[PDB]
């Protein structure tokens, strides 16, 4: 009910408060790195992040108004995208590196078919940096991915009205930063178009996968 | 699905 | 400096409209098998690609790119562009996909191949979404050009982004002209651009199926289609 | 090289 009655500031507050913590990996900087161990570390991390993601999703305005069947579908469609945009966000201040965790900061080299995805993630991080993406914009973008990604695959209408509210919120945030109307609409477009590279990265990721926790396998399932 | 349970408290 | 930037909104629209490729016909039928299905679609797509290339050179800003960058964008975007085209001309035929005027298909036919149905349904939902939104031709050609310029630009500079900005300005101009409020304008802009994410998804799933079809020899695919395809492996 | 190059120049 209440997702459509929030002011833009309340929406931002809600999303910021919902933010999951930054988890650590088990990287031991002594261990020689296997291929298997590096993937082991990332799988271990992602699996733990999924638990926080599930509980973050419940706090995205509108998400609990959806049937439970629909919540499952959205998270199944969006989870990798959401992990990826989080990774790109925390990697922003580390040019040429990906901060998977505060104790796990990898460069392209340590990649390697992962190198291809790593390059795209680095490029995405490079783009957010150039645009000077703000935290408030980031949390909007991430909620959009959740709501958006599976929506096309009567209650669809509620999701679209919540999506509209997040757009209003992005616009509000930009007007407050002093952007002209033209600038607001341009930046809005710029941010949204990124979501399409991100969809792209998630799909190429799944494709390249074809060492996994029980939860990951159950969600990795929904893309085949 | 585990996901489905975790979505329930 | 690029001439594209100096274009007004109406000039951009008129340019994009004038650039539109023609609606092609398939071979002149039903019922269908997997081979004859893919035969018609491959034949049709191949002829559409030649027009797309001449269309792309007429998208303001595209001529200003190096040959290599033009190649890259078209390699990344071509199935997305074929799909948004298909969805656009299918609007008026709810429940159907108008591949050509003489090749209008529904889901049942989609069984024909492996994986066609899932893509089929996604295409139909997109079409329906465009219809319910009353997408205008002027908006459509803006969206299609955005796909061309956007889809490959993160896998390469600022030229492309200023042109993208110009097209955003042009979409907003169109909506303002249609009477929409400020809020309705930003809202609709977002809605349209989010659908582009779904078009990307359809293309990704579509492309890995075209890969497997290469990897039977189900049908002969042209050298041109092969090298467009190979850019995604 | 590629057909695509030929087609883009012509
Ligand atoms: O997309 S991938 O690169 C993926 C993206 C990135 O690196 C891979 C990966 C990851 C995720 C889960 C996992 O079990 C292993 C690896 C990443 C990750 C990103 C953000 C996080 O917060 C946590 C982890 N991938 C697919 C995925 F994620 F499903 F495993 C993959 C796997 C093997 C070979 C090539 C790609
Ligand atoms: O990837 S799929 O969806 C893809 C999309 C749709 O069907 C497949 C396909 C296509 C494209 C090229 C080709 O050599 C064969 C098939 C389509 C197409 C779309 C728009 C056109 O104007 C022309 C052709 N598929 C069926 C498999």
């Amino acid at each position: 009910s209440l997702a459509l009655s929030l002011t833009a500031d309340q929406m931002v507050s809600a999303l910021l408060d919902a933010e999951p913590p930054i988890l650590y990996s088990e990287y031991d900087p002594t261990r020689p790195f296997s291929e298997a161990s590096m993937m082991g570390l990332l799988t271990n991390l992602a699996d733990r992040e999924l638990v926080h993601m599930i509980n973050w999703a419940k706090r995205v305005p509108g998400f609990v108004d959806l049937t439970l069947h629909d919540q499952v579908h959205l998270l199944e469609c969006a989870w990798l995208e959401i992990l990826m945009i989080g990774l790109v966000w925390r990697s922003m201040e580390h040019p040429g590196k990906l901060l998977f965790a505060p104790n796990l900061l990898l460069d392209r080299n340590q990649g390697k078919g992962m190198v291809e995805i790593f390059d795209m993630l680095l490029a995405t991080s490079s783009r957010f940096r150039m645009m000077n993406l703000q935290g408030e914009e980031f949390v909007c973008l991430k909620s959009i991915i959740l709501l958006n990604s599976g929506v096309y695959t009567e209650e669809k209408d509620h999701i679209h009205r919540v999506l509209d509210k997040i757009t209003d919120t992005l616009i509000h945030l930009m007007a407050k930063a002093g952007l002209t109307l033209q600038q607001q609409h341009q930046r809005l477009a710029q941010l949204l178009l990124i979501l399409s590279h991100i969809r792209h990265m998630s799909n190429k990721g799944m494709e390249h996968l074809y060492p996994l926790s029980d939860l990951l396998l159950e969600m990795l399932d929904a893309h085949r | 699905k585990i996901l489905h349970r975790l979505l329930q408290d």
